RNA sequence: UGCUUUUAGUACGAGAGGAACCAAGCAGCGGCGCCACUGGUGUACCGGUUGUCUGACAAGGCAUCGCCGGGCAGCUACGC
């Protein structure tokens, strides 16, 4: 019965134990102390036995954070503290919440009970931790103070008992003051902390020592003692003394939520469908026999045991094996092994019940934004969906020419570093078309470069990747094959934007049985017929066969369809992919054998027609646009909204929130070049902005003959509009 | 210009200074069999098709060999991308060179009867696919199907640099008639 | 950098063509520099034994040649002297591809390497099997 | 102090002096002097060159 | 500090303490759960942390071996037992107690210095306990009888104290009777044993109870009362207080020989070298010495570990980064797991020097019974080839036509099981040709299928194959091509057994320098010329282009060099494959051009030629010999002998050592037929046999008319042959 | 006159990034000297051997020191 084994059933117990549960976690500014207090807390209880952590981060239980000294992204870990002979399972939420991450941090905050805003003893509340704590705030987490970094003050610095009581104190206001501009209603709820009320402690991560009012009093221990113990070397001595895992766990669980209570007021404000349904008071009020709830907030895929889901068990118990969905990706995959997180590694268990962060493997529905549930069409905390493409590409060169070699590698590895360009590599002309997400994701990426690796090397002018598309419902154009045998009378038209977002959804595929997919789209709005008669779905395009009764077409099709996968990759026009385009094919004069229906004749004549087609149906522009958030004080808002407007800034909310202007609008991707720059110049360097696709858009007629010819230079095309009238030829 | 080549030639009269001039232009050679064989008997380093295809060894002097999914790489060009990528895969090699000649097929007629078995037997089916994969390259790819042109390929290779696209076409052009 | 032990002449000049012996796929590689090197008139490059050298790789694959890299010499042939007064000499000179930093881009390195390379990078050292 | 013996003459190396000589497959010999060091490379066998300790083993042997 | 935790740093060192140190091995019969008394001397005795111990009986290595009442093959541990305020290392080697285990249980007792008695009550000394008796005394391993569970005796039949053990104070007699008429000499030298002196304990390895008279003693429960309390009821009480291991550990300690004795005394029977170089006194005179004088026990793998060949570090030491050669060849691999069988694993390490065991890994091409040692092994222990396969095998066939299905997996499978066993596994009519080469191997794995998978199939008679080959040198044979253009002058001749035995054994390597292999060659006797022209070998046979001129034709050595292979894999005269047979191309005459030189024209040619001179060589027949190795009692000869003799069988040695006379004889697998059956009645039932691969020698020319005959019609061919002429149609 | 360690991932900075005084070692070039060590040379010397002459053996002449191998002192640097 070690006494590891011993705390293993411990662990079980506590699982199953809802109300001895304090999913806690940890927020503060870079550089203030996250990763030390982190894995020295860790330590600090002695959960694991003391060597097994330290050396080998466990708290950074991945693999960028192992090298930092202040935490970065999500996972979890484990902490048994006893209070008042009493001992209670606390899950540490790691934290991704550095300032490079938009989504991740709040999908972590909906996961988090409450947490520790860190505050460097000198250096004070800073604007990271500004951001920080008011987002959780915003997803109702609760936060307790624990101004690290104590012992620089102490020694480094030195000031004296009092003077460091009176910069503490400052602090404590600042936090609060904070607090308060955040949300009055929760600083009227008592939130708000206070050393006195034992919701803010003292101490140094780096030295394993902390201090907060109660324990204090309770110890015997003042903060003048301290001073003298750190004056005199004595930080071994306060350690002892009193841990720095002991004020921490304190404030975690006596005065921090667990899973039910959390869960409650958790729900009420970041989820939006009906409480009454089952789905919501079970999540709400402490339920796992409900409907499964398990947001995926991260994929510790184990090497030597595959794709490992870590997401908090808001709702369902996890019985060993379970069929199952999740939210959006709503599939049919099921549930396998459900591992808890016994220090930081995967302890396997069978049944966990409510507010326990479990990682399950065997799980294809199971990714950031997905809720894995066992009720289909399972309503959502804050809607998510799932496509993102590049649409900002520019042209990285390799100026040194000592250098090529290694660029080729660099970016051969940028593809799994960053999931989101997809580089054109290229030895024609050594000009790697990197296609970002983003201008922004763009700079930084190329940025870390020559950084990370170091190459000299620069980027050229980012430029916008639009889509070709028709504008109106065209006339029968008649596609004839060289050899003249064959004739595929074909004409396009618009396609319904309800279409357009449920294939780019994914769910209307061609690989879906005809009942399946006709009916959604008869709905969405596709006319029977055609929703009868479709035979294909590339991005936002389809070539509906409208035709009946046709010889040898069944067969003739895939050389039709190619055409028409080919034409859709590149438009006649500026020869950018096509979306949003259906095709109507309506008669197909053919030649009875295949001799004059080989490929080579067939392709051309399809090919011919719908790109003929597409021109006469005046050939438009998409430009994509990118949501726009921009969390700025209040005060601010003349210059930045001006900003916007003279940059099409469709303003769809703009969140108020007392001291805080955080406008939020959509802005033309083309457009956003320079707004990072003007806004923070102009807002006295105050303005944390953040964007995100915001979907391609009819590009503004205005001046589509402008845009237009801007292309075609650039990828050097002919100064001619390309006349449909030629395409169309005798 | 000629960086690795296919040398799996059923004849091989004149391999050998194909070989050698290659290699002393660097052109790494990848060949496998009786060549592969000669080639290391007579001081030319020379890598195995085992380091390119995922295929070992059978019967070597026929077959054993094909590539699919992959031959598209070499294909009607060996650096086109969406062409290219295909044929140098996992530790596969980008070749820009292959020489694939065909034994002439012959029955004749044994003491005992038409030795139709083995006779039909050797119906080469690599060779004659990694000849028409290489030829279809008008471009990139310059095949070297008929063994009296190994001269003219050297002296083009050893001055010039890159065969030109006339020549590559003429050889291309032959590959296939060899075929047929 | 970090000084070493032992007294090393050096021994490779610029021009000097030196078997490569990591899994890299360059064969051999040219001197064309030493990194950290001033010289005076008329007196090439020169480095031993723990010197980071620029170098173009003239034999091995197609994908390494022509390439400038970066090479840290682990054998040389010119024999120098331990703080103990032993002199140590292989039997060929040699060296690994690496980075600016000294990581070595091979990931085994067929051959004994010297101690003193071993020290100075002790990524080379984990490298490479033994270390003499 | 390592005490060393030389490869061919089977002398102890005195501190201070001799070589070290390493081959490509990591093999290791000591040798006192120039003289051994020559004969070593000249492919001689210690046990055939009879002023060496393995060339008077050799002989002795009959 | 956790059990094993603690044990790992002693262990480490402990390593060269010969003093303390105890590899040894335990010998006698089975179903007496001998290799489960072993599993808890150190796995049931908890010798790590009880929860990873003998929990699930993991002890030995070779996981498998579980428990059968006796040791599976020869799986590997350590045991740190504590006597007289000392921890003693004792290695468990626990020896094969078996029989048909061979050449290997040789080697398989080297690995310990004393093999050790286990004898169930009533049980006695069984034929097979005395047989691993007898083993025993070959490689010089003291015993000590260890009478398991006598509740039988006891409880069950219930024999008063007294005679009970009376019983076994016999059993202990016979056991020195065994240590008498075997060997009268070893008796003295330490091999005598006694419950008196301490040299033989017992007790219950299932209820773990035991005892001896030092135990007994010591313990103060006297065998007496011992049985009082066993007959009661209470042998797991008894256990508590008389630890089943203990009893045993103590014993090895003190009675059982430690190592350093008779260190010697097994290597000069075992090892067929130099019992004085370095290597040899070490093994011997317990020193460490000798070049990582190691010994490929048992080429052994484990999932991601290493190549854990075993071999009890009986001289040198370990280290990590070893070039050790092989008693194969000259591999020289790392040697990163110099560790030691502990726990229930073998704990890897490096710093291990002689004393323990020494399984080292990181191979991948020696043999089980090798003697991987850096120093440069002259005459390592089991110097042996491998180069074998069976040839006369039978053809498996199905009594019902439902099983077929279920056959075909049973057999397909079956080469896991057992590679020795080549199932040439044909697939049309399905008369599965499973491997064989004598009656043992024929039975060897017909329970096998009706027992590991159970099948209604059957077998035929023996498959009497052989290998072609010819004895005399011919006269230049032309080998004319069909469209009668090329032509082919070659001769054929008998290969040299020299050259035979060489490329038996493989060295000869096309992969290998010419100027090397050429002087090897020549120093086997071909002349320079034809040593040096040679350019292929199949099977064991050459072909040496001995010719000069030639125009095109090393162009065309592919098409002859198969050619020559066909005729290889097929003879001439009764179609059998071809061995020890040499082929010299003289001279050639190749048309100019490429046309009429396909392999159509070629190879008919080469195989034509080759073929006929075969036959005008006085084509013969080899014959697989199986060296009989008889142990029967060394009284009986007269008949042992005469049958073998009878049976055409060329005497070999006779081995008359104590009470065992080991006949061998090769005998000729032609009448090595039923010869349990044959002994049965020939030494009145009294005589173990064992048999192995003798060699391929000469069919006996006297009845070769008869071989040939039957051989032909056994396989479906024309009585007589292409006479020469008809052949060499020209 | 540089590099590396330290100061210090600190000041500074929202971050990214990122110093300075002091201290240590090493290196490049230069200067001066030295020869225990290592390398070169070493037409002192020792040996092997080819052709030829002194009749053979032995001992010697000549062929670049005939050539080849080794090398003490001395000088020297590629060494200190």
């Amino acid at each position: 019965m070690g006494r590891r084994k011993k705390m293993v059933e411990r662990v079980t117990t506590l699982m199953n134990d809802p109300q001895r549960i304090r999913n806690i976690g940890i927020v503060a500014h870079i550089d203030h102390g996250k990763t030390t207090l982190s894995d020295n807390l860790l330590a600090g209880a002695g959960m694991i036995s003391k060597e097994l952590a330290g050396k080998q981060l466990f708290m950074d239980s991945d693999e960028e954070e192992q090298a930092r000294g202040i935490t970065i992204d999500s996972s979890n870990v484990s902490m048994v503290h006893t209070f008042d002979n009493e001992d209670y399972l606390i899950n540490l939420i790691d934290t991704p919440g550095h300032v490079d991450f938009g989504g991740d941090v709040t999908r972590a905050m909906r996961a988090v009970d409450g947490a520790v805003v860190v505050v460097d003893a000198v250096e004070g509340t800073m604007p990271q931790t500004e951001t920080v704590l008011r987002q959780a705030l915003r997803e109702h987490v609760r936060p307790v103070l624990f101004v690290n970094k104590v012992d620089r003050l102490i020694n480094e610095l030195q000031v004296d008992s009092q003077e460091m009581q009176i910069r503490l104190g400052k602090v404590i206001d600042h936090v609060n003051k904070l607090i308060k501009n955040m949300n009055p209603e929760k600083f009227k709820a008592g939130w708000k902390v206070d050393a006195a009320a034992g919701t803010v402690a003292f101490g140094s991560a780096l030295y394993n020592w902390a201090i907060s009012v109660p324990m204090m009093k309770k110890t015997g221990v003042s903060f003048k003692d301290v001073y003298d113990y750190c004056k005199a070397g004595d930080m071994k001595s306060l350690a002892e003394k009193c841990p720095l895992h002991e004020a921490v766990l304190d404030m975690v669980i006596h005065f921090l939520p667990n899973p039910i209570e959390a869960q409650k007021g958790r729900v009420k404000v970041i989820w939006h469908g009906d409480e009454n349904t089952e789905i919501g008071k079970a999540m709400t009020h402490a339920n796992a026999e409900g409907d499964l709830a398990f947001m995926v907030t991260d994929i510790s895929v184990d090497p030597h045991a595959g794709e490992v889901a870590t997401g908090r068990l808001f709702s369902g118990s996890l019985t060993r094996g379970m069929e199952v969905f999740t939210s959006g990706s709503a599939r049919k995959s099921r549930v396998q092994q459900v591992g808890i997180f016994m220090g930081p590694e995967r302890l396997e268990v069978d049944k966990i019940p409510a507010g326990n962060i479990a990682a399950v493997t065997g799980l294809k529905e199971a990714i950031v934004g997905s809720t894995v549930t066992t009720l289909d069409g399972m309503t959502p905390f804050e809607s998510i969906r799932h496509v993102s493409e590049p649409v900002v590409t520019v042209a990285v060169e390799a100026k040194h020419t000592k250098d090529l070699p290694k660029l080729i590698e660099v970016l051969r590895q940028v593809a799994k570093e960053d999931p989101t360009l997809q580089i054109t590599l290229d030895e024609e002309t050594g000009e790697h078309l990197m296609a970002g997400m983003g201008e922004l994701h763009l700079e930084v990426i190329a940025h870390r470069i020559e950084r990370d690796k170091n190459v000299e090397i620069t980027t050229s002018k980012p430029i916008v990747v639009y889509r070709e598309t028709i504008k109106k419902k065209t006339e029968p154009i008649e596609g004839k094959s060289p050899n003249r045998h064959n004739r595929f009378y074909i004409y396009a038209e618009p396609l319904d934007t309800e279409i357009v977002s449920a294939i780019k959804e994914g769910e209307v595929s061609m690989n879906l049985p005809e009942l399946e997919r006709r009916q959604k789209l008869i709905d969405l709005g596709m006319e029977k017929e055609e929703a009868k008669g479709i035979v294909g779905i590339f991005n936002s395009n389809i070539f509906i066969d409208m035709t009946k009764g046709i010889q040898y077409l069944n067969e003739t099709m895939e050389l039709v369809l190619d055409g028409f996968e080919e034409v859709m990759r590149a438009g006649p026009l500026t020869r950018e992919p096509v979306a949003n385009v259906k095709c109507v094919l309506v008669d197909a004069k053919l030649h009875e054998d295949a001799i004059h229906r080989g490929p080579a004749q067939i392709i051309p004549a399809a090919r011919q027609a719908i790109q003929a087609g597409m021109l006469m149906a005046e050939d438009s522009l998409l430009e994509p646009y990118q949501k726009v958030f921009v969390q700025v004080p209040q005060l601010l808002m003349g210059g930045a909204t001006k900003e916007l407007q003279g940059r099409r800034g469709i303003i769809l909310n703009m969140t108020t929130e007392g001291d805080l202007a955080i406008i939020e609008a959509r802005v033309p991707v083309a457009e956003m070049f320079g707004f990072a720059g003007e806004i923070r110049s102009a807002t006295e360097g105050r303005a944390m902005w953040s964007t995100e696709f915001g979907g391609f858009d009819v590009v503004p007629s205005s001046i589509l003959n402008d845009i237009v010819g801007q292309i075609r230079e650039r990828k050097g095309l002919k100064k001619e509009l390309p006349k449909a009238s030629d395409f169309l030829s005798m | 210009m000629v960086k690795r080549a296919l040398l799996s030639v059923s004849d091989k009269t004149g391999i050998t200074e194909f070989a050698r001039g290659l290699e002393a232009l660097g052109v790494k050679i990848i060949s496998t069999g009786g060549t592969a064989k000669i080639l290391r008997d007579a001081g030319i380093e020379v890598t195995d098709v085992s380091e390119v295809t995922g295929y070992p060894e059978m019967m070597g002097g026929r077959v054993k060999t094909l590539h699919p999914r992959i031959h598209g790489g070499l294909l009607c060009l060996r650096e086109s991308k969406e062409q290219m990528e295909e044929a140098e895969k996992e530790d596969i090699s980008l070749i820009d060179l292959v020489a694939v000649n065909l034994y002439p097929f012959e029955i004749t007629i044994s003491k005992e009867g038409v030795e139709l078995e083995e006779a039909i037997e050797n119906i080469d089916i690599g060779g004659p696919t990694l000849l028409r994969s290489a030829a279809k390259n008008y471009r990139s790819v310059t095949v070297i199907s008929n063994p009296s042109d190994y001269g003219h390929v050297l002296k083009e290779l050893r001055s010039s640099g890159i065969i030109s696209d006339k020549t590559r076409a003429n050889l291309a052009v032959k590959a296939f008639r060899h075929t047929a | 950098m970090k000084g070493m032990r032992s007294n090393i002449p050096r021994a490779l000049n610029a021009g000097a063509q030196i078997a490569c012996v990591d899994n890299t796929g360059a064969k051999v590689v040219e001197i064309i520099s030493v990194k950290k090197y001033r010289g005076v008139k008329n007196r090439m490059p020169c480095a031993g034994i723990g010197d980071m050298c620029v170098v173009s790789v003239k034999k091995g694959t197609p994908e390494m040649r022509k390439q400038v890299l970066l090479a840290v010499v682990v054998r040389q042939k010119q024999e120098f002297r331990r703080p103990d007064g032993l002199h140590v000499s292989f039997e060929d000179n040699a060296m690994v591809i690496t980075d600016e930093e000294g990581i070595p881009k091979g990931t085994d390195i067929k051959g004994p390497v010297a101690r003193e390379v071993a020290e100075r990078f002790p990524k080379i050292g984990t490298t490479a099997s033994i270390i003499v | 102090m390592e005490q060393r013996k030389c490869y061919f003459c089977g002398k102890m190396l005195e501190p201070g002096t001799g070589k070290l000589y390493v081959k490509k497959d990591g093999s290791t010999y000591f040798m006192c002097s120039s003289k051994c060091m020559s004969n070593f490379a000249l492919g001689r066998l210690p046990r055939r060159t009879e002023w060496t300790e393995k060339g008077k083993i050799q002989l002795k042997k009959a």
